[PDB]
RNA sequence: ACGGAGCCAGCGAGUACAACCUUGGCCGAGAGGUCUGGGUAAUCUUGUGAAACUCCGUCGUGCUGGGGAUAGAGCAUUGUAAUUAUUGCUCUUCAACGAGGAAUUCCUAGUAAGCGCAAGUCAUCAGCUUGCGUUGAUUACGUCCCUGCCCUUUGUACACACC
């Protein structure tokens, strides 16, 4: 275990600070910061799907690339 | 127009009809569901848990619609895929018995499948008739 | 323009590519010069296809590996290994992956990224080990057309799958960083490294 | 890294001890008509161009 | 009375039979239409008889297939080149040459076998060894 | 957040965070299937980390894990059934079986059979080819 | 990898004096019990809707949910007989191995390598061999440097012939 899986609210609060603006977001990205390993981070972005915010390009599971939306 | 189960995918085709099964809830449940494998050779149980059922249902309505009268052992041998028997090549061996059969038992008293000659089941007027209206949903899903 | 009513319906986005331009997928195959003598008529871009699937009657004569577009080049590189022998469809998918990220980043036509990699992972000189008694002396022979071409695509998938060997990182997202190292020369990306660590042994040696 | 241009003249057969060398003169396309025979690794066909470091050098049959 | 050409394209044994009729244009394909297929990567390529001559063509032409043989992607074939087909047995009979010509100087440009059978089949096994070329590993220790 | 982490269960340790099924594997006699049956009776999401959980759900899941016959289980997800002379079956789930497993090891070294000899060795039991098969032995 | 959903081949084989292949219906969480057939076989099993694959979800780079070896208890089946686990199944036991040192084998296109299927032996037993069809590359398209084979020209005190 290399850490950052753990579920905190403190980390909750800067999830959304970093959100918008970004070239590159999807589970490839957010990992390589050392944010919610794994799987929590396809959840995490999940959240960001929802109401607006970023919008997506390719639709499929293991390849889920995503980009802000103008 | 040419409305038939056709036009709608069938992947798509089983999403709509699951909800409108769990709108009534009168499809009728076994027993056995969750103290289940769901074949003779599957580590991890049934992911979806809860629903589950009404997509298996779903899937077995629209084959006996296509051919002209579909068994148990067969849909065993459909449903059913690959083991992992120990440090050997991997087998095919047929899925659950008893999850498969009273899906066509259940069916029956619902209105839709109906005992034919021969060997088999096939459909029934009425059976029909649901099939296609969900057809239709999932057509106005689309357009 | 004019979509065309038949009895079957077919959405409006597909047939917005049709008749005007012989597109790829999505985007044009148009334009993209290689412009680097050597590699031209080599690498083509002049044959437009959609989908990188073909039969493939190539390897027969000898130079009929040259018919065979590029996005062709990259799928069937991604094959090797015995887990993944076989299954295009699998390398297919990835390959339209890789474009897309392409696409986001700068805007531009992902081809010229591409083919810019491919000039920019050939090597000039490769030394044969040639005898002449029975130590491994290496004579500085030259390298021209193909094995320029036939080299660099192998090197990009190489330096692909072995950054995504037990990775987060799959594939789509290391390929689509090797060719923009490539392309925009960066001195860091293997497929240069590998090509700039052979230039240089031939020099030593002349 | 001198980059010096060149065009393939003439094949000369499938030299060297082993199989893997060809033999080629090559005449440059900018200030044309300097024939220099030199050693070529992969295939070879008439009409194609050569890319090379080091170009006025001569080279012979590998042994 | 309607016009019916039993067209019919090959790839390996995936084998497909196009039948043809006059009407409103239907481009089905084992009840479904055009757009399901079921590889669903490989709906562009069953495009590509379509997209290159148009859908204009297919206004008065209706065809319809049955698809038996092989697996999923090589009966991909098999319904590309019944609808390539398809189309040059309508435009040979009941059709001037010139347009039939010209379908035919098209698909050589984008030729991805579709009017021509393709020549490959498997090849016997033989002993001493896992394939035909392929033979067993060897000791002499 | 991360409440905490062993928590412990019957002496055995159950490690925070992870999940629900995959940290009661740590037990001596828990395992991969087991423990996803004993979370549907009591209908907790597999979704959570589960080191962080409610206190009541331990104690519900304890009870469970100690009596078979008593909850909805179906009598033949148990690990041992059938002990002394003409009755009922039973099973455990923690320190308990790794220590009835040598108690019971006993009962076959005492009686003094074909396993129990071969037990004393440290040899192959299920009729396997001893020409290859481990070269270390213990 | 673990879930559902989608769902496509070709070589074969098969009892009436025996006990063969065996759909359809009920019993069972499995394996397997049973009622019935049909088939002496492009007629019934059988479309032998077989795998790998496709596509959305669950895990995500930790000997981990990867991997399955050793282990214990019982429930089935074939046998006069399964304790020296025949064979399959059900929960538990959960290791060794983070791409392999010198060496070394096979291979130029529907081939190589994944992938299963059928037959052969067969009362019951494929990790085997002989056959079939799906998925389908990279790389030569040349040479005697290495290991051996064919001729010619040379030398022989060898002719059960350089062991």
């Amino acid at each position: 275990a290399k850490h950052a899986v753990v579920l905190d609210q403190d980390k909750f609060d800067r999830i959304m600070k970093e959100a918008p603006t970004y070239r590159y977001v999807s589970v490839s990205v957010l990992v390589d910061r050392f944010k919610l390993g794994g799987s929590l981070a396809r959840v995490a972005l999940r959240h960001l799907e929802n109401e607006g915010i970023i919008k997506p390009v390719s639709k499929h599971s293991k390849q889920a690339i995503y980009t802000r939306a103008t | 127009p040419g409305v038939s189960v056709r036009d709608v995918p069938a992947q798509d085709f089983i999403n709509n009809y699951a909800s409108f099964l769990q709108r009534q809830g009168k499809l009728e449940v076994p027993g056995y569901v969750d103290i289940v494998k769901t074949s003779a050779g599957n580590e991890l149980p049934p992911q979806d848990s809860e629903g589950w059922f009404y997509k298996r249902a779903a899937s077995v309505a629209r084959h006996i619609y296509l051919r002209k009268q579909v068994g148990v052992g067969k849909l065993n041998k459909l449903y059913g895929g690959a083991k992992n028997r120990g440090v050997r090549p991997h087998k095919h061996v047929d899925a659950s018995g008893s999850i498969n059969r009273k899906v066509l038992q259940s069916l029956e008293k619902l209105g839709v499948v109906e005992i034919s000659p021969k060997g088999g089941r096939r459909i029934s007027d009425n059976g029909l008739r649901d099939l296609d209206r969900i057809a239709a949903a999932t057509l106005e899903d689309e357009e | 323009f004019v979509p065309v009513e038949l009895a079957t319906t077919i959405p409006v986005e597909i047939q917005q590519a049709q008749q005007e331009i012989k597109l790829f997928n999505k985007w044009s195959f148009e334009d993209v010069e290689v412009k680097d003598a050597s590699l031209v008529d080599y690498i083509q871009i002049s044959k437009p296809i959609y989908v990188a699937h073909t039969a493939g009657r190539y390897a027969n004569k000898r130079f009929r590996k040259a018919q065979c577009p590029i996005v062709e080049r990259l799928t069937n590189s991604l094959m090797m290994n015995g887990r993944n022998n076989g299954k295009k469809l699998k390398a297919v998918r990835i390959v339209k992956h890789t474009l897309e990220i392409i696409n986001v980043l700068t805007d531009q036509n992902p081809l010229q990224v591409v083919v810019d990699a491919i000039i920019n992972s050939g090597p000039r000189e490769d030394t044969t080990r040639v005898g002449g008694g029975g130590a491994a002396r290496r004579q500085a022979v030259d390298v021209s057309p193909l094995r320029r071409v036939n080299q660099s695509i192998a090197l990009l998938t190489i330096g692909a799958r072995e950054a995504a060997f037990r990775n987060i990182k799959t594939i789509a997202e290391t390929l689509a960083e090797e060719l923009i190292n490539a392309a925009k020369g960066s001195s860091t990306s293997y497929a240069i490294k590998k090509k700039d660590e052979l230039e240089r042994v031939a020099k030593s040696n002349r | 890294t001198p980059v010096t241009l060149a065009k393939v003249i003439k094949v000369l057969g499938r030299t060297g001890s082993r199989g893997g060398v060809t033999q080629v003169r090559v005449e440059f396309l900018e200030d044309t008509t300097r024939t220099i025979v030199r050693n070529v690794k992969g295939p070879v066909r008439e009409g194609d161009i050569l890319v090379l470091m080091e170009s006025e050098r001569e080279a012979r049959r590998l042994r | 009375t309607v016009p019916s050409v039993q067209t019919f394209g090959k790839k390996k044994s995936a084998t497909a039979v196009a039948h043809v009729k006059a009407g409103k244009g239907l481009i089905k394909v084992n009840g479904s239409p055009i757009t399901l297929v079921q590889p669903e990567i490989l709906r562009f390529k069953v495009y590509e008889p379509l997209l290159l001559v148009g859908l204009d063509k297919f206004a008065n032409i209706d065809i319809r297939v049955k698809v038996t043989g092989g697996g999923h992607v090589s009966q991909v074939y098999a319904i590309r080149q019944a609808i390539a087909k398809g189309l040059v047995a309508y435009h040979q009979k009941f059709v001037d040459e010139q347009s039939k010509n010209e379908l035919k100087k098209a698909f050589t440009s984008y030729d991805r076998t579709l009017l021509i059978a393709d020549s490959r089949r498997p090849e016997p096994k033989k002993f001493g060894g896992r394939g035909a070329r392929s033979r067993f590993q060897k000791s002499y220790r | 957040g991360s409440f905490q982490h062993i928590l412990r269960l019957l002496n055995t340790n159950v490690d925070g965070n992870i999940n629900v099924v995959y940290a009661l594997t740590t037990i001596r006699g828990v395992g991969r299937r087991y423990a996803n049956l004993v979370c549907k009776k009591a209908d907790v999401d597999l979704h959570k980390r589960a080191g962080e959980l409610t206190q009541e759900e331990l104690e519900r899941i304890v009870q469970i894990m100690q009596n078979p016959t008593h909850y909805k289980i179906p009598a033949w997800f148990l690990n041992r059934q059938k002990d002394v002379n003409d009755g009922k079956d039973y099973h455990s789930l923690a320190n308990n079986l790794e220590s009835k497993l040598r108690d019971d090891l006993e009962r076959l070294k005492k009686i003094r059979s074909h396993r129990g000899i071969r037990h004393f060795w440290g040899l192959r039991v299920r009729g396997q080819h001893t020409k290859t098969t481990g070269r270390r032995r213990a």
